[PDB]
């Protein structure tokens, strides 16, 4: 019913920039919430940023002032603009779609690596 | 619902032999609910196996259970004399249910019946009924056919049979068949005959008498 | 550890009876408890179940007629049986049910006989013998109610070769059986043969001499 | 403002044993019930005191989402006015229930080749549960008058039994995941709403 396609990752140097995209296709309720999450190696999955139902963005503390999340409703795609990247931002990043409040769906997972 | 069918109806074996008893369910069923029971004549059932394969505490080591799905098995590895009895399997849906039971009997060699016929007594005839009795004495195996012929006509629906338990000494059976008639019907006819078929007889044996002839 | 049933007996079709099962060593009210019955020469038939917590289940052959219950202060299980039918004739056992562990404790049972017949002593008729071989003779013990009947021969002196058959229930509602013995046919010339029949429900004791 | 968290329940990796059934309390959020009922997927979907196709027009004070695994045989017991091992001793619905019972065959998540013995149910209990009662006691069941002193033996039974979920089980003996939605409407404010 819902498929999520992720792109935009890879290896950058500290200070560099990336943009993550999550393209959402399928049968999606008007009531849905998309967000970006990450999983550093040997740690637990954490929320990075998401767009609430109000359209209002919400950011983890470690990324506020550096990351900007936007939703292009036309392509039903979710964008994570990552500025000023730091080695501790290295993780596999996942996007999540919560559909109608009853199910959710995860993307395949996108490697981001910040190192010199 | 769950319907359990046991096979065989009668198992014939000798002490020291291996008995294998089958219980088939009408439907796939959980092995966690399948129990086996032993019943000796006049006694209450005794639990042998629970959960298809677990022995009840105190049950000798030779009793063994197995199976899955619809097909379950009780195995008695080396038969002792006290193992000859009836065995029931049991399952559980919302409530217990029992298979119809397998009789475990003592195997012995073939033994033809001795056949005897008894006319009704004069005392009985006085009171208005006639009973004619046919006796099959000390035979094996249990299967036997008893046919009543009156004036050479096969008689159906007015006889009852009774059979003894396996004889403690020679392991045979005996059978009693009673033909019941009113005095008036009994005197309508001349030849009363009992015809016995048994594996131990090369051909059927007939015992008869003629009413009123010594 | 024991279960002991009682309260069974004779009852007429349509009538009613209450069975009791007195436990020792199990607490009735804390267990799954069953009534399981067994008609003459038939298999086991589960009849009723009561849960610890009070739920009850019934075989279709008894729904609307039987009711299982218990009395905690007396550690006793009951089976109330109304609208009794001839096919309800059976030995009735109570048993404690462990479900996944089977029914481990059984009582010896109590007998229920559903019948409209009146108590009646048997008539005893000879089965006369009819010559270097074997003769058979006996007594037909006919038209009695209720069971049991006992038969001996020559006051117990003769046991070898005796076959006393199970009773059959006749369409009249009265029972009938035969007791037979095989002897050397030459023994008819020098031996007398008498069956001793007891039907205690009617206080009947009969000795019947059997001769050719 | 908030999207309801029913997805924590329906997409959970593992479900609770019925005797220790999970309950999630839903409040202050909106949900689209048509996402739930238009997914097919369900072997059971029965409502009481509410209609499913109406749910999106309703607000409730709270919603409870109870979840657990029972055998396919037993889903019939998750209904008002039932009896049985599950309804009496593990999870009981009240007679005046307003809510929906939802179940689907989970043979391919919850059964395992040599048996999944992780799902349990209560077999022995002295009395019936109250509605929405949850008993997680593991005390040895005393079936006689002698104390058990925490030792299994005659008249002393561990109260819980394992389901044996093997993929070859008959469909009635196969695991089913169940979700019970309860629609609690006390007074103000009704804060769980459809769109
Ligand atoms: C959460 O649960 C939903 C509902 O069962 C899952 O969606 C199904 O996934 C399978 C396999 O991908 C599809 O064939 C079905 O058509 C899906 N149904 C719907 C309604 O979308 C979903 O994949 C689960 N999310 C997880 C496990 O992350």
């Amino acid at each position: 019913e819902v498929q999520l396609q992720e792109s935009g990752g890879g290896l950058v140097q500290p200070g560099g920039s990336l943009r993550l995209s999550c393209a959402a296709s399928g049968s999606i309720s008007t009531l849905n919430v998309m967000g970006w999450y990450r999983q550093a190696p040997g740690k637990q999955r954490e929320l990075v940023a998401r767009i609430t139902l109000d359209g209002r963005p919400e950011y983890a503390d470690s990324v506020k002032g550096r990351f900007t999340i936007t939703k292009d409703g036309a392509q039903s795609t979710l964008y994570l603009q990552m500025n000023n990247l730091k080695p501790e931002d290295t993780a596999v990043y996942f996007c999540k779609l919560e559909n109608g409040g009853f199910f959710y769906y995860w993307g395949q997972g996108t490697q981001v690596t910040v190192s010199s | 619902e769950i319907v359990l069918t046991q096979s065989p109806g009668t198992l014939s074996l000798s002490p020291g032999e291996r008995a294998t008893l089958s219980c088939r369910a009408s439907q796939s069923v959980s092995s966690s609910y399948l129990a086996w029971y032993q019943q000796k004549p006049g006694q209450a059932p005794r639990l042998l196996i629970y959960g298809a394969s677990s022995r009840a505490t105190g049950i000798p080591d030779r009793f063994s259970g197995s199976g899955s799905g619809t097909d379950f098995t009780l195995t008695i590895s080396r038969l002792e004399p006290e193992d000859f009895a009836v065995y029931y399997c049991q399952q559980y849906g919302s409530s217990p249910t029992f298979g119809q039971g397998t009789k475990l009997e003592i195997k012995r060699t073939v033994a033809a019946p001795s056949v005897f016929i008894f006319p009704p007594s004069d005392e009985q005839l006085k009171s208005g009924t006639a009973s004619v009795v046919c006796l099959l004495n000390n035979f094996y195996p249990r299967e036997a056919k008893v046919q009543w012929k009156v004036d050479n006509a096969l008689q159906s629906g007015n006889s009852q049979e009774s059979v003894t338990e396996q004889d403690s000494k020679d392991s045979t059976y005996s059978l009693s068949s009673t033909l019941t008639l009113s005095k008036a019907d009994y005197e309508k006819h001349k030849v009363y005959a009992c015809e016995v078929t048994h594996q131990g007889l090369s051909s059927p044996v007939t015992k008869s008498f003629n009413r009123g002839e010594c | 550890v024991q279960l002991v049933e009682s309260g069974g007996g004779l009852v007429q079709p349509g009538g009613s009876l209450r069975l009791s099962c007195a436990a020792s060593g199990i607490t009735v009210s804390s267990n799954y408890m069953n009534w399981v019955r067994q008609a003459p020469g038939k298999g086991l038939e589960w009849v009723s179940l009561i849960y610890s917590g009070g739920s009850t289940y019934y075989a279709d052959s008894v729904k609307g007629r039987f009711t299982i219950s218990r009395d905690n202060s007396k550690n006793t299980l009951y089976l109330q049986m109304n609208s009794l039918r001839a096919e309800d004739t059976a030995v009735y056992h109570c048993a404690r049910d462990l479900v996944v562990y089977g029914m481990d404790v059984w009582g010896q049972g109590t007998t229920v006989t559903v019948s409209s017949a009146s108590t009646k002593g048997p008539s005893v008729f000879p089965l006369a013998p009819s010559s270097g071989g074997t003769a058979a003779l006996g007594c037909l013990v006919k038209d009695y109610f209720p069971e049991p009947v006992t038969v001996s021969w020559n006051s117990g002196a003769l046991t070898s070769g005796v076959h006393t058959f199970p009773a059959v229930l006749q369409s009249s509602g009265l029972y009938s059986l035969s007791s037979v013995v095989t002897v050397p046919s030459s023994s008819l010339g020098t031996q007398t043969y008498i069956c001793n029949v007891n039907h205690k429900p009617s206080n009947t004791k009969v000795d019947k001499k059997v001769e050719p | 403002t908030n999207l309801c968290p029913f997805g924590e329940v329906f997409n959970a990796t593992r479900f609770a044993s019925v005797y220790a059934w999970n309950r999630k309390r839903i409040s202050n959020c909106v949900a689209d019930y048509s996402v739930l009922y238009n997914s097919a997927s369900f072997s059971t979907f029965k409502c009481y005191g509410v209609s499913p196709t109406k749910l999106n027009d309703l607000c409730f004070t709270n919603v409870y989402a109870d979840s657990f695994v029972i055998r396919g045989d037993e889903v019939r017991q998750i209904a008002p006015g039932q009896t049985g091992k599950i309804a009496d001793y593990n999870y009981k619905l009240p007679d005046d229930f307003t809510g929906c019972v939802i179940a689907w065959n989970s043979n391919n998540l919850d059964s395992k080749v040599g048996g999944n013995y992780n799902y349990l149910y209560r077999l022995f209990r002295k009395s019936n549960l109250k509605p929405f009662e949850r008993d997680i006691s593991t005390e040895i069941y005393q079936a006689g008058s002698t104390p058990c002193n925490g030792v299994e033996g005659f008249n002393c039974y561990f109260p819980l039994q394992s389901y044996g979920f093997q993929p070859t089980n008959g469909v009635g003996y196969q695991p089913y995941r169940v979700v019970v939605l309860s629609f609690e409407l006390l007074h103000a404010p009704a804060t769980v709403c459809g769109p």
